[PDB]
């Protein structure tokens, strides 16, 4: 399962 | 407690003509809930990845863009709708997300490009890549 993250 | 839901279709043309190298973005259009809430948002991709340890990846977030207040909670869900018009490989956040202007959530591993540039895999009928983009604002 992903897990959502930032670009920054 | 209670959201306001929306949602923006975004449609990328002649996906498998994107020269997009590693690091490199593309933005969508910007959206809105409609509701008056001086949210502004899009969406951004990066066809080959983000960096080095996602390049084999298309890399997705939600981006707000401008906002009045200090920050914003946000729910949200992409997903692909298939050749058959169907959606597809969603993936969704499992609680709401802080965001401020500027601040972007998503998921760096979205997709495979091994798999996603296989057209016989249907996601990119008539060479259209077409993203579904679910957002719940947490009032």
């Amino acid at each position: 399962t992903p897990t959502a993250s930032s670009s920054s | 407690h209670m959201v306001v839901k929306f949602s923006y279709m975004w449609t990328i043309n002649n996906f498998s003509f994107c020269r997009e190298e590693m690091g490199e973005v593309i933005k969508s259009s910007t959206f809105s809930s409609g509701a008056n809430d001086k949210l502004k948002w899009c969406l951004r991709v990066n066809p080959k990845g983000l960096d080095e340890e996602s390049k084999d990846y298309l890399s997705l977030y939600l981006l707000l863009v401008s906002c009045p207040k200090s920050e914003v909670r946000a729910k949200f869900k992409f997903s692909i709708l298939n050749a058959k018009g169907e959606e597809t490989k969603a993936m969704e956040s499992q609680r709401a997300y802080r965001f401020v202007q500027g601040k972007d959530w998503g998921f760096k591993k979205f997709i495979r490009r091994g798999f996603l540039l296989d057209e016989a895999n249907g996601l990119l009928p008539d060479d259209k890549l077409t993203l579904f983009c679910e957002v719940s604002v947490v009032q």
